[PDB]
C-alpha cells in the first residue's frame, strides 16, 4: 500500500495486524527462523508501547510552551522540553518540591512495578492475575494479546464493542503513535539545531517560512 | 538468495551438567582419564572445533561464541 | 550446585583454590614476621 | 575511572552476547554465509562509522583540549569537553570556522573548515607527534572512502556485486579456469578465511609499526 | 434494569444491584472478594456520614459563626466559651476513650453480625439491627425505617457521596485561597474571570507548622504549591 | 498458589513451601540439595535471631541517646563500656568465645546427629536437648512457655512471623551500617533529620549515596 | 544559495543521474549490467512494487541521488580546485 512494498515482505503481511502497509524492507516480522527480540509479536509489542510513550511525551513536550504562550499558566513555568531538568547541561528547573535524584528514585520503583508487571503478563499470559496485590489483580488479567490488555480500567469505557470498531480504534491508535514518534524525533533534532522550543521554531516558520527552516538553520 | 537474519531458538540449554564432564567435545575424550596423555589432549583438542563434529553450523556458532568471549576478555 | 560443586572439585580449580590460600599463608607470614632467615 | 566502568560494563556485554547467541538464538548456516553483506557492512558500518566517529571526537574533543594544552593553559583551567560541544562561542574562538555552523559543509564551501582540517604535515614542534588537526581531516577521509566502499556487493537488491561474478570473470589464457570454486572454498572453510585473515592482519600490523616509529602520532610520543 | 454510570459499559458480576447506589462502578475490581466488599461497604457508610456531619458543620459553622476559619478552627485560642484556652490533652484523651469504645462496638458487629446488640449493663434494651452498618432502634428512635428502605439508603449513600466530594473541595478551596466555602463562593461572585481556579491554584496557605500549647504540629496542603 | 517473591515465575522444585517464609526466591539454586537447604535453614534462622537482637539494642540504645540519658551510640558502645569499666576487652573476647564455643558446638553436632545431645551426657539433662525440628531446638529451657507444643497453627504462624522478623531485622542491620558509613551519625539522628525535612534530607541529597548527584 | 554555481552543478548532476536510471541508461535496481557493460535482467530479492511505468523504485532513487551528489560534489570541488 505505502511506498517501497515488496514481494517479499508481503508473504507475512496479510493485514493481520493493525495498520498493516506491507512497509518492511528490512525483513524483520519474517516468522521462518525468527527468535531472541526480533519476531512478530515482541516487534508489535514494542511498537505500540513506543507509539504511546511518543504520544505522551510529544504531548508533554508541546504543552507548556502552549499554554504559556496563552497566559493560561504563569511565567515561572513554561519552560523548554530540554530545560525542565531533564538534561542539565541544556537547563534545569528548580522550582520543583525535590531534586530530581529522589524524584527519580520514586520513578524507579513505580516503574519497576508497573513495567515488571506489564513484562511478566507479556511472558505469561494472565499471570498477574492471580497472585494478591490488594485486590487489584481482577483487572490485571489481560487478554491472548499482551498489547491490548483491557479489562475494567485498561478499557474503562468499554469501547470498541465490535471487532470492526476496536480494529479501526487499533489503526487509529498506531497512525497516531507512528506520527508522534517522528514528532518527537523532529523535537530531539530542532532541539539540538536551533537551541529552542518546538512551539518557538513553529511560530518563527510560520511568520517567514522562506527564511526559517533547515536549509537557513544550518549557520 | 534473500539476505535475512535466519536463527534457531534454544539449541542448547545453560547447565552446569557438561561443566563436571572433562573432554565432553570429543568421542574420544567422552570416554574418561586412562593416561596422562589424555590430560594433555583435553588441552590440545578445546578449540578444535572442525574436529567435535563435521555439521558447519555447529562449528560456525561456536566460532562466534569464541569471539564474543575474546571481545569480553579484551574488553 | 551438584555439577557446580563437582566442576569446582575439578584438579584445575582445587589446585588453583589450594595454591592461592598457601600463597596467601605465606605472604601474610612474610608480612608479619619481615626478612626471617632463621629460627 | 568512568571508562573503566564502561568497558566493564562492555565486557558483561559480550559475554551476555556469547552465551545469548549460543544457548538462546544461534545463527543458521546461511546466515554466516551471507559474505557480500558482511563486507558491506564491515566496510561502511564499522569502519566507516568508526572512523566517521572518532573524527568527531577529535574535532570537538581533541583538537580543542589539545590545542590549549599545546598553548600552554594549565589542565585545570582548560575547559571541560561536554563544555566545548555544548556553545559555539569557545570553538569559534579557537576555530573561526564553528562560527559558521555546518553551513559550510552543506553548501559545498569545505574550504572554509581550513583551522582544523588541513595538511601540515611533519611533526608538532612543541609536542612532537603528528598535528591532530591532519589525524582528524584524516579520519574524515577515511570515514567517506569506507563508507563509499561498502556498497559495492549486492544484498538484497538488484545494484550491487556478486563476488562469484567477479571471480569467475577473471580467467586468462595462462591460468586454465582462474578462480572458478573460490568463492564456494571462503564460504564453507572457516581455516581458509582464517588463513587469509591472519596473513593480511599480520602484514598489517608490520606496517602499523613502521608508519608509527616514523610518523609518531601521539603527543610527547618521538 | 437499573442505570449504570458509563453508557455502553457492562456492570461487574458481583454488582447485580442489591446493595444502595449500586451504578455498576468499580474500575479497580476491589469488591472481587465478598469479604473485602462487605468490609468496604462498611468503609463506604462511615466515610458518608461523617462527610455529610462534616458538610453540614462547616456550613451552619460559617452562617453562624461568620468571623471563624474552620480550617483554625481546631487551635484552642478559637474555642468559645467556656472551652477557650482549654487543655488540647484532655480533650484528646475524652475522644480516644469514647470514640475507642464505640468503634471497637461497631467493629464487633462487624467480624460477629449481631452479637452486640444488647446493652451489657440494662439487660433488655437491645437494637434489631437488620443489615451491616444499620443498627437502628435507639439509633433511629424516630422510626424511618419502617417503609421503603432500599430508596432512603440509596439517597443516604448519594448524598454521603456528595458530601465527601464537597468536603474535599472545601478543603482544597481553604488551602488555595484562605477562605471559607461561602466566603470563597461569594469572591468567585464577584469576579469568576479573575478568582477561579486558573489564578488561586500554586498557593499554599497553610503554614509549614503550629505551635499548639506547646508541641509542633507539622502542616502541608495536599499540593506542592508555594507556602 | 502460593505467593512468590517474582509473581509470574514459577517457584523452584526445591522450595515447595513447607519451610516457613518460604517464597520461592532463589536464583542462584544456592539451597538445590536437601542438606544444602537444611544447613542454609539453621544458618537463617539464627542470622535472623541475632539481627532481630542486635536491631532492638541499636534502637533501645539509641532511643536512650536521642532522649537526655547519656546512651552512648552502637558505634561507640564496645569503647564506651571497655573504657568506663575496668574489662579487659581481650579477656571478654576469650569468654563470649568460649560460652559461644560450647553452644554452637552442641547445636553442630546436634545438626550432625539429630536428638544425640539427649543422652544425659551433659549434667543428665535430655529432654532439654532434645530438639524439635531443624533450626527448631523445643524444650523447658529453649521454650519454657511450651509455645511449640501446642496448637500447631498457632505455632506456624508464628514460625512465619519468626523468619520475617529476622529478614526485616537482617535488612535493618545492613542500613544500620550503610546510615552510618554514608551520613556518620546514629538510627535515630537520620530518623529525625529527615522526618524534620523528608524532602530534601534522604539518601539522594546526602553526597555519598549517589556520586553524580 | 539559489541560483549559484554550486546549486545549479549540484541539481544538474543529481537530475542527470536520475534521468539516466529511468530512461534506461544506467544500471538501476531491476537491470543489472554484464562485464561489456550491456543491460540485462536481475534476480532482485526485494521485488520493490512500484507503480512506475518502467519500474523505478525507491531504491533506484537512493541510488541515483548517492551517485549525482558523488559526481556534483566532486566536479564542484574540482572546479573550485583549478580557479574556474
Ligand atoms: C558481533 C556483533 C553482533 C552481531 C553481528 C549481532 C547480530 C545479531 N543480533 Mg546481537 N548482540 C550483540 C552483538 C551482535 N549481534 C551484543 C554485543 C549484544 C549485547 C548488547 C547483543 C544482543 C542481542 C539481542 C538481545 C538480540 C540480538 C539479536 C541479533 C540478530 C538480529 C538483530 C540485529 O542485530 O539486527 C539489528 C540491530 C538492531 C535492530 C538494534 C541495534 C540498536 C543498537 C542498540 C544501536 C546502538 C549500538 C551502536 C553500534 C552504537 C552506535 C553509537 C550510537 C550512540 C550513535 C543478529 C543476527 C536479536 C536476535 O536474537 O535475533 C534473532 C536479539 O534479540 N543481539
Ligand atoms: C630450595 C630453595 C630455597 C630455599 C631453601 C629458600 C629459603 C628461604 N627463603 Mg627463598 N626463594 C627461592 C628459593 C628458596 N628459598 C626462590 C627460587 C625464590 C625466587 C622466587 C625465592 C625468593 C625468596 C624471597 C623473595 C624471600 C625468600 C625468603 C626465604 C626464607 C624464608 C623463611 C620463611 O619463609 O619463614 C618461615 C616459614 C614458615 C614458618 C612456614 C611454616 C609452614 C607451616 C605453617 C608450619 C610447619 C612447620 C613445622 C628462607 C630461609 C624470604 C627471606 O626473608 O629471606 C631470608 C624472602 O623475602 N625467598
Ligand atoms: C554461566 C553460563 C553458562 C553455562 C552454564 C554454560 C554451559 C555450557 N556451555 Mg556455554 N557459553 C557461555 C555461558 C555458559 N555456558 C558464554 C558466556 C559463552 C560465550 C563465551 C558461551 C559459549 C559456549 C560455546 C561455544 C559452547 C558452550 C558450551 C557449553 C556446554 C559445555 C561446555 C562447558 O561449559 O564447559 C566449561 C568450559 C570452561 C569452564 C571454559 C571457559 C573459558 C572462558 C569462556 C574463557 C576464560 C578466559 C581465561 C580467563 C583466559 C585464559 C588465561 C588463563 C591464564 C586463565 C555447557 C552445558 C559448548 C557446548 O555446548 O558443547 C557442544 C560449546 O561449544 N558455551
Ligand atoms: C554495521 C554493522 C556491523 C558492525 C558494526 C559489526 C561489527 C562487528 N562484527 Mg559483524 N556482522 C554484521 C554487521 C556488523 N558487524 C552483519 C550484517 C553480519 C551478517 C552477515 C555480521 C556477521 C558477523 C560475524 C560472523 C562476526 C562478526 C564479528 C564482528 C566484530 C568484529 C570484532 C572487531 O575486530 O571489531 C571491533 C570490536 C569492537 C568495535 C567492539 C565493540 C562492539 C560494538 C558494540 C559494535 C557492535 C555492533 C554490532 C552491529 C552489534 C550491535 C547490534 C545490537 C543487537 C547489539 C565487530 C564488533 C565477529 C564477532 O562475532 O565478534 C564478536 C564475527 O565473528 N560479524
Ligand atoms: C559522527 C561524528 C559527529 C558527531 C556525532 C557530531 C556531533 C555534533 N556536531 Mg559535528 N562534525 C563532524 C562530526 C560529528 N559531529 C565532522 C566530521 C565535522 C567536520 C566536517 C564536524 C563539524 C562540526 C561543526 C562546525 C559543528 C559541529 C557541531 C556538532 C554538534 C551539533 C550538531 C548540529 O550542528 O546540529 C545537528 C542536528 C542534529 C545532529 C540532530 C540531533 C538528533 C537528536 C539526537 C535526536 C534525539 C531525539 C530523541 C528521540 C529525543 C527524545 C529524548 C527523550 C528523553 C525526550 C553535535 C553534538 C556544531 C557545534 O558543536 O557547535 C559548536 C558545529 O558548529 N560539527
Ligand atoms: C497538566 C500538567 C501540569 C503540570 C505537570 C504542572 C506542574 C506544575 N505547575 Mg501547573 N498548571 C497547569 C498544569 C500543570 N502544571 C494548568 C493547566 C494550569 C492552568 C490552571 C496550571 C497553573 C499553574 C499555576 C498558577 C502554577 C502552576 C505551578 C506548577 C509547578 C508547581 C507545582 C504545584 O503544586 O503548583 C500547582 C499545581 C497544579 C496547578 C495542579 C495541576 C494539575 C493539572 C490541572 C492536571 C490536569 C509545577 C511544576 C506553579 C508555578 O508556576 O511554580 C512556581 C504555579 O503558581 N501551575
Ligand atoms: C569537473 C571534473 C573534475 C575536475 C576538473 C577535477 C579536478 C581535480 N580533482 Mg576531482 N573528482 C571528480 C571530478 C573532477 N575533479 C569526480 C567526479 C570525483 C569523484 C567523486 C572526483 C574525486 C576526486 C578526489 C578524491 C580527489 C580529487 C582531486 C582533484 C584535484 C587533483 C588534481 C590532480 O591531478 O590529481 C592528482 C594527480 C595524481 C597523479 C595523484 C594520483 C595518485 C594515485 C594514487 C596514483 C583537481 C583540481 C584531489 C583533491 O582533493 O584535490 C586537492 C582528490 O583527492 N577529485
Ligand atoms: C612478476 C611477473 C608476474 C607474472 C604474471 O602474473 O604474469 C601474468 C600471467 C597471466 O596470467 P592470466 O592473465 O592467465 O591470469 C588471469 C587470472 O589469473 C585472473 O587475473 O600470469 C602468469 O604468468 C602466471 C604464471 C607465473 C609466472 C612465473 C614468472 C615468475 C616470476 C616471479 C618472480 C617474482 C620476482
Ligand atoms: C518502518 C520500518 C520498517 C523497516 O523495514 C525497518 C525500519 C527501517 C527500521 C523501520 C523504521 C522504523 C522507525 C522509523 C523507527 C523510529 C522510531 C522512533 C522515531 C521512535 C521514537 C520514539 C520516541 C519516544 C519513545 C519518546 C518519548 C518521549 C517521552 C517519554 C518524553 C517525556 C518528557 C516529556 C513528556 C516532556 C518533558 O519536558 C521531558 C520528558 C520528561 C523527557
Ligand atoms: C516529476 C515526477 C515526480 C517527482 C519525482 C522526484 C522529484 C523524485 C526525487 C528525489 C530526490 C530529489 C532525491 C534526492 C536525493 C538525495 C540523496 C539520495 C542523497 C544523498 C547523499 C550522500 C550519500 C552523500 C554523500 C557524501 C557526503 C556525505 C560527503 C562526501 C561526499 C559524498 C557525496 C560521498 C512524481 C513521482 C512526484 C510524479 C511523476 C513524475
Ligand atoms: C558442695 C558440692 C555440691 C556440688 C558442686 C557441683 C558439682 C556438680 C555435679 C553435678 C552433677 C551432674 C550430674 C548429676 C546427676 C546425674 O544425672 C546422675 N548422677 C546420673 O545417674
Ligand atoms: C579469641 C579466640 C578464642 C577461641 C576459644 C576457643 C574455644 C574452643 C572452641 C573450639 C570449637 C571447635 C569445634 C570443633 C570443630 C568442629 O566442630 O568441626
Ligand atoms: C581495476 C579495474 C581494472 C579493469 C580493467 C578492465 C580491462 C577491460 C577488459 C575487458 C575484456 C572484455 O570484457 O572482453
Amino acid at each position: 500500500l505505502y511506498v517501497g512494498a515488496s514481494q517479499s515482505s508481503l508473504a507475512y503481511l496479510d493485514g493481520s495486524l493493525p495498520g498493516d502497509f506491507g512497509f518492511d524492507p528490512l525483513g524483520l516480522l519474517d516468522p521462518v527462523n525468527s527468535g531472541g527480540f526480533i519476531e512478530p509479536k515482541w516487534l508489535q509489542y514494542s511498537e505500540v508501547i513506543h507509539a504511546r510513550w511518543a504520544m505522551l511525551g510529544a504531548a508533554g513536550c508541546i504543552a507548556p510552551e502552549v499554554l504559556g504562550a496563552a497566559g493560561l499558566i504563569p511565567d515561572a513555568t513554561n519552560i523548554k522540553w530540554f530545560e525542565s531538568g531533564v538534561i542539565p547541561p541544556a537547563g534545569s528547573y528548580n522550582g520543583y518540591w525535590a531534586d530530581p535524584y529522589t524524584i527519580f528514585f520514586v520513578e524507579i520503583v513505580a516503574m519497576q512495578f508497573a513495567e515488571l508487571r506489564r513484562l511478566q503478563d507479556f511472558r505469561y499470559p494472565g499471570s498477574m492475575g492471580q497472585q494478591y496485590f490488594l485486590g487489584l489483580e481482577a483487572i490485571f488479567k489481560g487478554s491472548g494479546d499482551a498489547a491490548y490488555p483491557g479489562g475494567p480500567f485498561f478499557n474503562l469505557f468499554n469501547l470498541g464493542k465490535t471487532e470492526a470498531a476496536m480494529k479501526e480504534l487499533k489503526l487509529k491508535e498506531i497512525k497516531n503513535g507512528r506520527l508522534a514518534m517522528l514528532a518527537m524525533l523532529g523535537y530531539g533534532a530542532q532541539a539540538v539545531m536551533t537551541g529552542k522550543g518546538p512551539f518557538q521554531n513553529l511560530v518563527e516558520h510560520l511568520a517567514d517560512p522562506v527564511n526559517n527552516n533547515i536549509l537557513t538553520n544550518f549557520g | 538468495k534473500k539476505v535475512k537474519i535466519a536463527v534457531d531458538r534454544n539449541p542448547v540449554e545453560t547447565s552446569f551438567e557438561k561443566w563436571a564432564k572433562p573432554g565432553h567435545f570429543s568421542r574420544t575424550l567422552s570416554k574418561g582419564p586412562n593416561t596422562t596423555t589424555w590430560i594433555w589432549n583435553l588441552h590440545a583438542d578445546a578449540h578444535d572445533f572442525d574436529s567435535h563434529t563435521s555439521d558447519l553450523e555447529e562449528i560456525s556458532r561456536k566460532v562466534f561464541s569464541a569471539h564474543f568471549g575474546q571481545l569480553g576478555i579484551i574488553f | 550446585m551438584k555439577d557446580f560443586t563437582t566442576y569446582l572439585s575439578t584438579a584445575p580449580v582445587i589446585a588453583t583454590i589450594w595454591f592461592t590460600f598457601t600463597a596467601g599463608l605465606l605472604i601474610e607470614i612474610n608480612r608479619y614476621f619481615p626478612d626471617p632467615l632463621v629460627f | 575511572y568512568t571508562t573503566a566502568i564502561g568497558g566493564l560494563v562492555m565486557a558483561a556485554a559480550m559475554f551476555f552476547a556469547g552465551w545469548f547467541h549460543y544457548h538462546k538464538a544461534a545463527p543458521k548456516l546461511e546466515w554466516f554465509q551471507n559474505v557480500e553483506s558482511m563486507l558491506n557492512h564491515h566496510l561502511g558500518g564499522l569502519l566507516g562509522l568508526g572512523s566517521l566517529a572518532w573524527a568527531g571526537h577529535q574535532i570537538h574533543v581533541s583538537l580543542p583540549v589539545n590545542k590549549l594544552l599545546d598553548a600552554g593553559v594549565d589542565p585545570k583551567e582548560i575547559p571541560l569537553p561536554h563544555d566545548l560541544l555544548l556553545n559555539r562561542a569557545i570553538m569559534a574562538d579557537l576555530y573561526p570556522s564553528f562560527a559558521k555552523g555546518i553551513a559550510p559543509f552543506f553548501t559545498l564551501n569545505w574550504s572554509e573548515y581550513s583551522d582544523f582540517l588541513t595538511f601540515k604535515g611533519g611533526l608538532n614542534p612543541v609536542t612532537g607527534g603528528l598535528w591532530l588537526s591532519d589525524t582528524a581531516h584524516h579520519h574524515v577521509a577515511i570515514a567517506v572512502l569506507f563508507l563509499v566502499a561498502g556498497h559495492m556487493y549486492r544484498t538484497n537488491w538488484g545494484i550491487g556485486h556478486s563476488m562469484k561474478e567477479i571471480l569467475e570473470a577473471h580467467r586468462g589464457p595462462f591460468t586454465g579456469e582462474g578462480h572458478v570454486g573460490l568463492y564456494e572454498i571462503l564460504t564453507t572453510s572457516w581455516h581458509a578465511q582464517l588463513a587469509i585473515n591472519l596473513a593480511l592482519f599480520g602484514s598489517l600490523s608490520i606496517i602499523v609499526a613502521h608508519h608509527m616509529y616514523a610518523m609518531p602520532p601521539y603527543p610527547y610520543l618521538a | 434494569d437499573r442505570k449504570l454510570w458509563a453508557p455502553g459499559v457492562v456492570a461487574p458480576e458481583y454488582l447485580k444491584g442489591d446493595l444502595a447506589g449500586d451504578y455498576g462502578w468499580d474500575p479497580l475490581g476491589l469488591g472481587a472478594d465478598p469479604t473485602a466488599l462487605k468490609w468496604y461497604r462498611q468503609s463506604e457508610l462511615q466515610h458518608a456520614r461523617w462527610a455529610m456531619l462534616g458538610v453540614a458543620g462547616v456550613l451552619v459553622q460559617e452562617i453562624v459563626k461568620p468571623d471563624v476559619y474552620f480550617y483554625e478552627a481546631g487551635l484552642p485560642q478559637n474555642l468559645p466559651e467556656p472551652f477557650t484556652n482549654i487543655n488540647m490533652g484532655g480533650l484528646l484523651a475524652w475522644e480516644f476513650i469514647l470514640m475507642h469504645w464505640v468503634e471497637v462496638r461497631r467493629w464487633q458487629d462487624y467480624k460477629n453480625f449481631g452479637s452486640v446488640n444488647e446493652d451489657p449493663i440494662f439487660k433488655g434494651n437491645k437494637v434489631p439491627n437488620p443489615e451491616m452498618g444499620y443498627p437502628g432502634g435507639i439509633f433511629d428512635p424516630f422510626g424511618f425505617s419502617k417503609g421503603n428502605l432500599k430508596e432512603l439508603q440509596t439517597k443516604e449513600i448519594k448524598n454521603g457521596r456528595l458530601a465527601m466530594i464537597a468536603y474535599m473541595a472545601f478543603i482544597l478551596q481553604a488551602q488555595a485561597t484562605g477562605k471559607g466555602p461561602l466566603a470563597a463562593l461569594s469572591a468567585h461572585l464577584s469576579n469568576p474571570f479573575g478568582n477561579n481556579i486558573l489564578k488561586n491554584i500554586g498557593t499554599c496557605t497553610v503554614p509549614h507548622s503550629v505551635d499548639v500549647q506547646g508541641l509542633t504540629i507539622p502542616l502541608t496542603c495536599l499540593w506542592p504549591g508555594s507556602q | 498458589v502460593r505467593p512468590v517473591w517474582f509473581p509470574g515465575n514459577p517457584p523452584p522444585a526445591h522450595l515447595d513451601g513447607s519451610l516457613a517464609g518460604d517464597y520461592g526466591f532463589d536464583p542462584l539454586f544456592l539451597g538445590q540439595e536437601p542438606q544444602t537447604l537444611k544447613w542454609y535453614v539453621q544458618a537463617e534462622l539464627v542470622h535472623g535471631r541475632f539481627a532481630m537482637l542486635g536491631a532492638a539494642g541499636i534502637i533501645l540504645t539509641s532511643i536512650g541517646a536521642k532522649v537526655g540519658l547519656g546512651f552512648p551510640e552502637w558505634y561507640d558502645a564496645g569503647k564506651v563500656v571497655v573504657e568506663k569499666n575496668n574489662i579487659d576487652f581481650p579477656t571478654l573476647m576469650v569468654i563470649q568465645f568460649y560460652l559461644m564455643g560450647w553452644a554452637e558446638t552442641k547445636r553442630w553436632y546436634d545438626f550432625k546427629n539429630p536428638g544425640s545431645q539427649a543422652d544425659g551426657s551433659f549434667l543428665g539433662f535430655t529432654e532439654e536437648f532434645k530438639g524439635l525440628e531443624n533450626g527448631y531446638p523445643g524444650g523447658r529451657f529453649f521454650d519454657p512457655m511450651g509455645l511449640s507444643r501446642g496448637d500447631a497453627a498457632k505455632y506456624q504462624e508464628y514460625k512465619q512471623k519468626e523468619v520475617k522478623n529476622g529478614r526485616l531485622a537482617m535488612i535493618a542491620c545492613l542500613g544500620f551500617a550503610a546510615q552510618y558509613a554514608a551520613t556518620g551519625k546514629g538510627p535515630l539522628d537520620n530518623l529525625a533529620d529527615h522526618l524534620a525535612d523528608p524532602n530534601h534530607v534522604n539518601f539522594a541529597t546526602n553526597g555519598v549515596s549517589i556520586p553524580i548527584a | 544559495f539559489i541560483g549559484s554555481s554550486t546549486n545549479l552543478i549540484m541539481v544538474a548532476s543529481t537530475t542527470a543521474t536520475l534521468a539516466a536510471a529511468r530512461f534506461g541508461l544506467a544500471p538501476t535496481v531491476k537491470k543489472n549490467t554484464t562485464a561489456g557493460l550491456k543491460l540485462v535482467d536481475s534476480k532482485n530479492s526485494a521485488g520493490v512494487i512500484s507503480n512506475d511505468p518502467a519500474g523505478f523504485t525507491i531504491v533506484d532513487v537512493l541510488a541515483m541521488g548517492a551517485a549525482g551528489h558523488g559526481l556534483g560534489v566532486g566536479i564542484v570541488l574540482g572546479l573550485k580546485g583549478i580557479g574556474a
